[PDB]
């Protein structure tokens, strides 16, 4: 490459909305169609969360609060036979969750859920600002229990809900594996209180824990 | 400069421009582009350089014009902290992902 | 030279750092009603001196709860469970002629701070010591404590980018005070004084302390915090 | 006859051919600054006189680096690493009434030229030889070098539709002189003067020079650049 | 405190002596026709540093080709025969408050001075290092070399009674900054600058530098020299 004159005088791509509304792939998971009546891998979860992946949670840590609309679009796939048909439940913070492929929750009025079949468009789900406050907070230095008791850093504000997610179809003569692809967009963002970027690499999904990195990459001297 | 209130000195601060090559010693830094910044007057020299892009770049050194001149109480060793900011206004274009995240 | 007061709390003063251009306000409903106390809470509570030798790595306050024993402010914390104030934050260093260096007194809303050996949490008293203010380190550390290692202070980011905040330096070449009003960031109204730390001031020496074998060994940092607009909720009836 | 001046240099000439029908002219931003030379740089350089016998199949010279020792105007090519400039070329002949022949001049912006044995690049310094041309081959040649065969002159194109460029006639029944203005053709509004050729020019002898066994064996073609509102970029702070 | 700028050099200045009463000018001829540069020359050429210690006699520059290394100034000495300028010289000093002294800021047009063992001559690069500067001696020397022996400054003179000429006092007690503007003193409107020295900046303290075992053993001057109104011959026909 070479240095060129890189002339133009424009901000629009390094708006908010221009910065975090993006789809990135947040969730895959497998889940079966028949066998085991009783078991936990014939449906997914993915509790809704930002801090995901470190991709999309470095870029949602340059603000302390924002609030967004979501607004996901599944992209389903199958392997192994009759036209297979889908259920995506979205379940809000307030919501009963199945213990089973079978239970009584699927069936909750008060539990959006879309119903695709397959070989059609990507199914897509819109989901508000459903937070109890007026944002949500990427940080919370603070206790979940008062009287500092357990659960540090841990609101219940920046709850977003589930996605719980099984095929329609009852059986199935043979064994067909689906596949889920949750691609998770911010809309309508805004962001309040700069914060700066991280330095240290993720330790795990649920905290900020971390350990200590150098600032910058080292050179040999002060004046090469 | 972070250093004591009594410390006098002077550093040149000098610029190359993206294509030229750095001063190998003070005079030839002090033909180009500099500023003479008397620490005893003012404690804090502003920049601003410009043509800074990508899609060899300039320089900024700095030298000894005087030794740092200490009264007999005050420390002999000081300090100097750098800021860096967008000057007057920033384009930028192409979002793409962050290298430093694995 | 100005000679500010506050109730029954004087200080003597030598540019004021409005954290995010607002200056504190009230909330302004009869489901839910605020009472302002106004009287008393706003006086000057000047914490514990504090002693900077050349080997200090750094310190931090945990507020609204470093002034849970402070006065009616932090008497009020136990009777109200609901609550907001400003915090005007005069931090002076009285350091000689002679001395040098320099300081950053930044606010930092929501330090969300790491352990020290993760995959544990620390027991709460790690955080804070009320008045006290917990040091930070030169260096990695091990324990079911905070990671308060500098360059990484506390929240895994650089420390020298930790200017973004409201902040303010201590060149002691030429000022000595430094003074930040931080108008009550948060997403919810009004919030328990106990379970969340709203801010969290810091003051961290960029450029080290240094003098000669004359000059005193240290040089003490007086932190005075005053809240501003603090309103609780309603005890009556309605 | 016209006795044209630029600062310190006088040519004596005998109609324009001003390519692209646009006259050069300046970039008209403080974050980046252009600095504009006007003195010296503008004075005409007259490149070495080139002899053109019966057998001379044609030259080329690469723009703007064929001036890179030729005074300011090369030695502010190496204090700046981007500029532009448009580059008056007159073209006299000076033949006498008894000498035939015809001339191709023509400036061909961006002539990307071909390697001689294809499969493989040319060394660098078979493009240009600064002031001096490279010329043509009448017949294919081999080696790491230019395809500098006339009837393709560089780009693998028909050499007589190389009249769509800004050209100019030279027949020495009718005229003597040529003179083009080439307003800096190029995609980025500054380049670098050492990387990139921003034009070629090319005189090709269509019909061959003739004459009897009295005259001179040869007829001079003297070539002469002006670099027109050249102009560079700042080395200056703001 | 005001930050001048002249081009591309910056310096951090804290009264002018004008010498003799007048700002330098330009000298208003088609038989003689002066080029006037502007551009450069003007700008701010800092000379090296030069510690001033408890047991040092003097310094003495000679102008204008103490500056005949220093960019466009010292370059078009050597293409222009004629010339004259008027050197604004800022002398600071930047001592500490406990350095206690006194110099002599003196400019001294037309410094012719004497050998050191008279009956001779010296070797014409005894008089200048370009932008070094020559030393006095505290006591007489011999050799073939300047007599550089103060009291006798160069010229067989007091040198107490040097103080006739455009000068500035630096007591380190009150002020740090000296600065003396010499409007080409001379008895033809134009000289050649390798020949003929126009004028002798010569640094003299006459109190002598004195401190404590806890200062620094030295004072570095700075000397900073900006011709102005610098104008040559002409180098085109007419």
């Amino acid at each position: 490459q070479t240095r060129h004159v890189v002339n133009f005088h424009s901000r629009s791509e390094s708006t908010i909305e221009n910065f975090m509304g993006r789809a990135a792939c947040v969730f895959m998971d497998q889940y079966k169609i028949n066998g085991e009546e009783t078991s936990t891998d014939r449906f997914a979860v993915w509790t809704i969360n930002i801090r995901e992946m470190a991709q999309l949670r470095r870029k949602c840590e340059m603000f302390t609060y924002m609030r967004f609309d979501i607004e996901m679009t599944m992209v389903i796939t199958s392997c192994q036979m009759p036209v297979l048909t889908h259920q995506i439940m979205y379940v809000p913070p307030g919501g009963p969750i199945p213990a089973k492929v079978d239970g009584y929750e699927w069936q909750t009025s008060t539990n959006p859920s879309v119903f695709w079949t397959e070989g059609n468009a990507p199914p897509r789900i819109s989901i508000p600002f459903i937070s109890v406050g007026n944002a949500y907070s990427s940080f919370y230095d603070g206790w979940s229990h008062f009287t500092q008791d357990g659960t540090y850093g841990y609101t219940t504000l920046n709850a977003m809900g589930k996605l719980y997610i099984r095929h329609v179809n009852r059986s199935s003569p043979h064994q067909i594996t689906s596949t889920i692809r949750v691609y998770f967009k911010p809309k309508h963002i805004k962001a309040w209180v700069p914060r700066p970027p991280r330095l240290c690499p993720y330790i795990n999904k649920r905290d900020v824990n971390f350990v200590v990195t150098e600032i910058t990459d080292s050179r040999t001297s002060i004046t090469d | 400069f972070c250093g004591s209130a009594m410390a006098t000195g002077k550093l040149l601060i000098s610029y190359s421009p993206p294509g030229a090559s750095v001063p190998t010693s003070r005079k030839d830094a002090m033909l180009g582009t500099h500023i003479v910044w008397d620490i005893g007057l003012q404690s804090s020299c502003v920049l601003c350089v410009p043509w800074i892009s990508q899609s060899s770049a300039g320089y900024i050194t700095c030298w000894y014009q005087t030794n740092i001149v200490v009264p007999p109480g005050a420390p002999t060793s000081c300090d100097v902290l750098c800021f860096a900011s967008a000057c007057n206004d920033f384009s930028v274009r192409l979002l793409r992902d962050t290298p430093f995240m694995a | 030279v100005r000679s500010m007061t506050l109730g029954n709390s004087t200080i003597t003063t030598q540019n004021v750092v409005v954290g995010y251009g607002e200056w504190p306000s009230y909330l302004s409903t009869a489901e839910d009603q605020p009472t302002q106390p106004d009287v008393a809470t706003c006086r000057f509570y000047t914490l514990e001196s504090v002693q900077w030798e050349k080997t200090s790595p750094g310190w931090w306050w945990k507020f609204p709860e470093a002034l849970k024993n402070m006065g009616l402010f932090g008497q009020n914390m136990h009777y109200h469970y609901l609550g907001r104030a400003g915090y005007t934050i005069h931090v002076q260093c009285n350091a000689s002629k002679f001395h040098q260096g320099c300081l950053l007194v930044v606010c930092v809303p929501e330090a969300e701070m790491g352990c020290a050996d993760t995959d544990t949490t620390f027991p709460a008293t790690e955080l804070t010591t009320e008045d006290t203010p917990h040091v930070f380190t030169s260096d990695s550390i091990t324990g079911k404590k905070v990671q308060a290692a500098v360059c990484n202070a506390g929240m895994g980011v650089g420390v020298g980018n930790l200017t973004i905040f409201p902040h303010q330096w201590i060149n002691l070449r030429t000022n000595n005070s430094a003074t930040i009003v931080i108008p009550y960031i948060n997403s919810v109204p009004m919030d328990n004084m106990f379970r969340h730390y709203n801010f969290t001031l810091m003051i961290i020496p960029f450029a080290p302390l240094n003098f000669t074998d004359g000059a005193t060994a240290y040089v003490p940092i007086t932190v005075t915090i005053a809240p501003m607009y603090a309103e609780y909720n309603g005890l009556r009836l309605a």
